[PDB]
């Protein structure tokens, strides 16, 4: 296939040939042009806070190791010794001053400096020029208000650049708010889709919620359980959508501050959230104010995708083309009290973790949507994703970015896909540059 | 059990082993496997309000984690060790029975099939509540549904059952450390 | 049980659950255990003859079913639901056993390798045949051959035996629903 | 590979490149020139006789619904939504009037029409055309006398004329019996071979029949016995082969009527299909009312093979080149006793089913022969189909096709693979026809 | 059992039937149940040197088999049938658990978790050695490492336990005849 | 990948792309450059002693039956019939005259030749060509000592000059103690590692002994035990490094006889082994005789590895990229005692075995390394073997090859790898050597 040429996704963002989850040769690409290339969640510091703190983490289908280093800050080194290739760490998260190759014993600094290597003097003499040997470092490493991104990459955007209009809307919760923790340790599921099949439904699928979710609304009893089985379609003015240059979009359903959780957690949530948006109207404004306490679905291309005030964080690992690995890690806010941070964190396990219940609701429509990507007669049809379309604005007063002001649609599914395209169809950043420089422009036609 | 000499083992397994090592009521083995497998026939035929009513005491702890792997050297890093698969009181367990119930449950259409596999059971009262049983067994679960999936969990439960209205025995505590740490069945969504 | 309530719950396995919960005879669930272990090391050295002739009553139905795939709240489709991937009498198992222990069987050398996992023992004399025992257990069965191929089955299994030749209590019926609709262990050309 | 120019077949079909078994490039080229090309068996009147009954079938790796219209037609669909490509029905068989998706909600018709979509008039206003988003529909679908066939492209000969020289020997059980009926549902499994091994063997594999199935021919007692462990070759005259220009070919072997049936069966089906012939004498003449009885070992090209008499019914469902799904049905005819049609049924998938003891002596066969077309010495060996070559004739006055008078040979083998070849080298029907305008010539040869 | 008529058991394996089918004590059923239950949860929590002092006696002989492919019509070729995966007397076991406990054996970190799964026990006292029990059962052992590891061992064990110190029964022979000729599970390294 | 341009090993085998243990492009190109060229290892004479003795053995992906012909010698033949391709003969080991097909009843000699064919009279008449039938025989079949080697490729050196100077070290094991046997049946283990990854290992590995093996070291008090955790190196002069034209090398450890025998065995053995060293010093020198007893780790290139002494033979049976079965058998010295002989294997298996608890410190190094090799950002990694270059010598007056004269280095990975090379670019034996002509300068460099 010629991704140069090749229209996998049409003008405007309009549809998706659905071979995209299905096609082995495109996921290997993918590998250069999208997980090589953009940025992709690592870590938080609530995660390595003290000086040799690090975990393991995936980018795309490599391993890192991050960790933090004596003066506060973080590097990210590819999992694999420089030696003969062995990986280096077997371990999901821990504290040391180094990492010692179990193979033949050459020992790596925790700033991934060749450090020593077993009878050195003997065997080597002065011959083995450890300067060079230091663990492949990954380029970029940098924090969102403690959520470390790394890019392999050297030109890459900035990290708040890359976030473009969304990052307006993510500062209320993780800024304003005081900050947010990330609770470990995740739980992992491999599940049979493709990894953008939950990325497109993260960044913009209001409109399965009713349907695909009936159950999970009508037997949890949370804030949304009026939806269950379409029984009601959300009022006007219930909420928007967003997306961006880079590809990163959301839903706002305003208020929403439980979320997905039951009945159980409810009432506290409600009077927390109402709390905490009373002070800040005086620091941030009404609106701002009220955009933390409401609930986003977003999706941080690629492969983050987070719901806030459900509090609900994952990283969609790609394995191949219908394999994905699934982490679910939960979001707190720093100032809750403890037992309810505890509470907040065992209740997103339950509704979306390896047992989650909404997110069972989830699997067959994503698997079976990636491996039809797969069939003869599937691999040249058009997924839609035309809702909304001819309604969006950009360059709003109030709300930045392309902004369908509804709160069920696909403006997010167009804006994240029309990024996807400018990324395959380019061998850099500067290409996908110059492939985006009327990008709001097309995706508000007609 | 030294944990000292015996290096690979944990307090918390050691403790348990020296629970059942010590009792031996024949008649006791005998009552907990029948609960067991009692308890089994219900949830492979997804008579889950049935396993409410008759198996799950009202005040039941049903906890199943997922530990993160670490150096076995490690003890500087000392951050939640584990997360909650489960960890559900009775009103959270019919929350999950209600779900699965609901005919909008998609998911559940074709009907799923479930057998388990109940082994290696031992029982021993309670040392201070002499009302308290403690079940340990394990398990193997199958699930089939959509004509060509399959999975198949494994797991060891440490359970403390306590006679309850009528004088049934019932479920008071589930504890599962569930041995995979990355699930290869798609989810965690059966009861274990 | 009741299968208005629990909702997922066929009629015939709220039957089932009655049979057992009602009976208690522990030392019946000792017969029973016996029974299935020794017929399961019969079949797991592939003693087929020893295993009609000690295990099978002359007046067997062997019956392992596979049930389509139809929507749970489907209720006007009504053609036949299931089809017998055995349904087998005593001449019929003979055939099998004779075609299993042909010298010209050439998929049985080099020989097979068979090993029978049988849990979950549950044990009930019938209230109106006071001679025939209800014995429901589950199986794990393992079959390797030829050097890297491994099936492994899953099945739930009602039986009634009855005291026969010798006062030698013998299998007059086997029901198997199997689990997994599109079988991917080549065949089930296993006794489950 | 350069299938317009790779002699993966050989002159007059006399060998086949080993590599067809194995080589999965050659799998993914097939699944556009034979399985997107040609007639696939789909299901009978039997099992969706009233308006509303669907049942799902493969075709290729494609799944479809097939479904009965209020006007007694029957249109078949993709089984994938048209809005973000789930699988639409998850079930095997049913009634309905139409298909819900449990992903967003759209409704189909049981004619493939998108009727509903929800909230369309909030969402959507008057933006969507349903009407050109209908489920993919199978362009062709016919019937041989209730035995309902799809064919992908319009292009194909029609059903009847596809069939070619085969129909006129399965006229006389599908048509002057009275009828049959497909007993469902059928057994499912999956075997490690390629789909042509199933196929190739049904179409012409008398040879394999007294060795292969020795075991089984001794311990059933069926009709054909005395075959067992080649203690005795079937007499002069015992039947004959045939194959036709489109690929569908069998064997015959005369009188057989109980078949494969173990002696429990052997007398009551021997006085019911001798009752019928004589009846069948009068109004078909005397050879075809003895085809009738006789035993028909064919495959309708590519993937669906029978065994009349016996009454098993196959289809050979391609999943990669060495894993195929085997689905095994009874075929029956309308008119027997009810008791002795579940008994038929029963003894079908005795021997052939799932736990089928006649199936299981095959496995090996198929397994190892395909799984053989991997390994890199054979890739390039040629499997030998070169019995009976030089004998068959075309244009009998009595028996039509290219017929070889001998009941085993390889007859069979060969024009199923000259179709296959002739396919596979071709981009359309009409390159096709050129490629097969001499086709009994060639078969004829030496 | 008579194997010029059931032609595809072994001598070996007609003789362990005729073992079990003569004894029936039930409380020695019991017994050995006990026994296994509680060498499979030392092993489990991977108290190895406490399986070693509890489990295993001086005299211990502990032998897993790897069986050659060969023609069941095959009588001609005489050479070694099969190999000895373990092969172990007190001492080769001691080394192995000393093995496993090493602070510098980098693949147990972190941590293996072993499921083991005992079922089909059988028991029978010794005609001749009145203190020799002869003991069968079969295991299905799961192992876990490394996130996404996860190996499959399914066997049958042909056991003597004899009293030791202190009067506790311990394991002077296991014989496992391995049912998978090419393993698929990395390696064998497991204490089945 | 141009297979003729791309530097996979760099000048003098320094380095390697880490692909070449993932890619599978590469491994199907092995297939033809490696596999299908080279000489392979088939049996022992002590295990198929006897006229009618055959074995199973694999070559490359593809299987073979090893027979012993009436005459003496032994013949090599695919194990594939010769008519649809079934394999012939599913058992390991046995005696036979001949094989005969299980789906249609063709019989073969022991030497190959199709002997027989059911009916043949009746069905092919006199038209069957026979003699042009035989099954497809392994060109060159050739002996070391008792040790049976196989090459598909007419062209290939003669085996004792495809050993080149790794023979000289392995002749007073393998001729002068009076011959070695091979214990078998073989344990047989499937691991998730390239088949070079132990082949590299085996090779020209010991830097990995004390660290990899630390605890197997500490626990089974072998003679080489105090290297465990590199608490102590080797001291100076205790053994060397050796490698060969045509890819084959090893390890020297001066007199370590016992080897990995745990202190049960070590004074048994070291008493056997210096016994016959003071016997071989008067026949072969006591240079010769010293290396009788020294133990070698060496690969007989592609994928046959051995440790003299500790008496372990394997065979690295590539099933793709990141799978191999592996083959482990005993050696043993034909005049030790037969409980000794009886003991050592079972030594063998319990050290290196499907249960041995040494080989099992190796499986992570080994399927982590292979596995790293498909990670993306590691493909173009390079892997190092630099360890003594600038160091090794060749023409040496007493030890011949490419020698490093230490215990621990790289010598035999630089030699196995430019050998690797020298295949992977090349098209046939006469590229090879072109490519080939000025290997032990290339080696010797700087
Ligand atoms: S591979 Fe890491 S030290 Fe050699
Ligand atoms: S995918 Fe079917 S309604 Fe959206
Ligand atoms: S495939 Fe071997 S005789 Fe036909
Ligand atoms: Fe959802
Ligand atoms: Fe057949
Ligand atoms: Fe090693």
């Amino acid at each position: 296939m010629n991704y140069n040429n090749k229209i996998l996704v049409s003008e405007s963002g309009l549809s998706q040939k659905h071979l995209i989850h299905g096609d082995e040769e495109l996921f290997q690409h993918e590998l250069k042009t999208i997980f090589a290339r953009n940025w992709l969640f690592l870590t938080h510091d609530s995660l390595i806070p003290a000086p040799g703190d690090y975990v393991t983490a995936k980018m795309g289908i490599d391993e890192v190791i991050v960790s933090r280093q004596n003066d506060g800050s973080i590097r990210a080194f590819l999992n694999v010794c420089r030696h003969r290739g062995k990986t280096l760490v077997s371990v999901e998260a821990g504290n040391a001053k180094g990492f010692v190759c179990s193979y033949h014993g050459w020992g790596f600094g925790s700033n991934g400096e060749l450090q020593s290597v077993p009878f050195e003097k003997d065997l080597y003499g002065e011959s083995l020029n450890k300067k060079c040997l230091g663990l492949k470092e990954v380029a970029r490493v940098e924090s969102f208000h403690g959520f470390i991104y790394g890019c392999f990459d050297q030109e890459a955007p900035p990290l708040m650049d890359y976030l473009g209009d969304a990052a307006w809307y993510l500062e209320p919760m993780f800024k304003h708010s005081g900050g947010l923790e990330l609770v470990g340790p995740p739980g992992k599921v491999v599940i049979k889709a493709n990894w953008k099949a939950p990325a497109e439904n993260f960044v913009g699928d209001a409109y399965h919620v009713g349907w695909t979710h009936a159950s999970s609304l009508r037997s949890g009893e949370s804030i949304f359980s009026s939806l269950a089985g379409n029984a009601a379609l959300p009022p006007e003015g219930a909420g928007l959508q967003m997306t961006s240059k880079y590809g990163s979009g959301m839903g706002v359903l305003w208020d929403g501050y439980s979320g997905v959780h039951s009945a159980d957690l409810v009432p506290e949530l409600m009077a927390f959230g109402g709390a905490k948006q009373e002070r800040l109207n005086k620091e941030i404004g009404d609106v701002r104010a009220r955009i933390y306490r409401s609930h986003l679905n977003c999706t941080v291309f690629p492969n983050n995708s987070m719901l806030t005030c459900s509090g609900v964080f994952k990283v969609w690992n790609p394995i191949d083309a219908n394999t994905t690995e699934v982490w679910t890690y939960a979001i707190v806010e720093k100032d809750m009290p403890e037992d309810l941070k505890r509470r907040l964190a065992d209740s997103v396990q339950r509704t979306v973790g390896p047992a989650g219940f909404w997110e069972s609701d989830d699997n067959d429509n994503m698997e079976t949507a990636s491996q039809n990507g797969k069939k003869y007669q599937s691999r040249d049809s058009d997924l839609l994703s035309n809702l909304g379309f001819g309604e969006d604005v950009y360059g709003d007063a109030v709300y930045p970015g392309v902004v369908g002001k509804s709160a069920i649609g696909e403006t997010s599914y167009r804006g994240f896909y029309r990024a996807y395209q400018a990324h395959v169809s380019s061998s850099n950043w500067a290409e996908f540059e110059h492939a985006s420089s009327t990008w709001h422009t097309e995706l508000t036609k007609t | 059990i030294n944990i000292q000499e015996d290096k690979l083992v944990s307090a918390h397994d050691a403790e348990e082993i020296l629970r059942f090592f010590n009792c031996h009521d024949s008649a006791l083995q005998q009552e907990a496997t029948t609960l067991l497998t009692q308890e089994a026939h219900l949830l492979d035929i997804q008579a889950y309000r049935a396993w409410l009513e008759h198996c799950v005491g009202s005040e039941v702890q049903y906890q199943v984690i997922s530990r993160e792997l670490r150096a076995a050297s490690e003890r500087r890093y000392k951050l939640n060790e584990a997360m909650n698969v489960y960890n559900e009181n009775f009103q959270q367990l019919k929350v999950r029975v209600e779900h699965q119930l609901d005919p909008q449950n998609w998911g559940n259409s074709p009907k799923l099939r479930f057998t388990r596999f109940i082994t290696n059971v031992q029982a021993a009262m309670d040392v201070n509540d002499k009302e308290l049983l403690h079940i340990r067994s394990n398990v193997i679960l199958h699930r089939a549904r959509r004509g060509n999936q399959v999975d198949v969990f494994y797991a060891a439960r440490e359970d403390k059952w306590k006679r309850g209205e009528g004088g049934v025995r019932k479920l008071v505590q589930r504890f599962v450390d569930y041995p995979e740490r990355i699930l290869q069945t798609h989810n965690l969504m059966v009861f274990l």
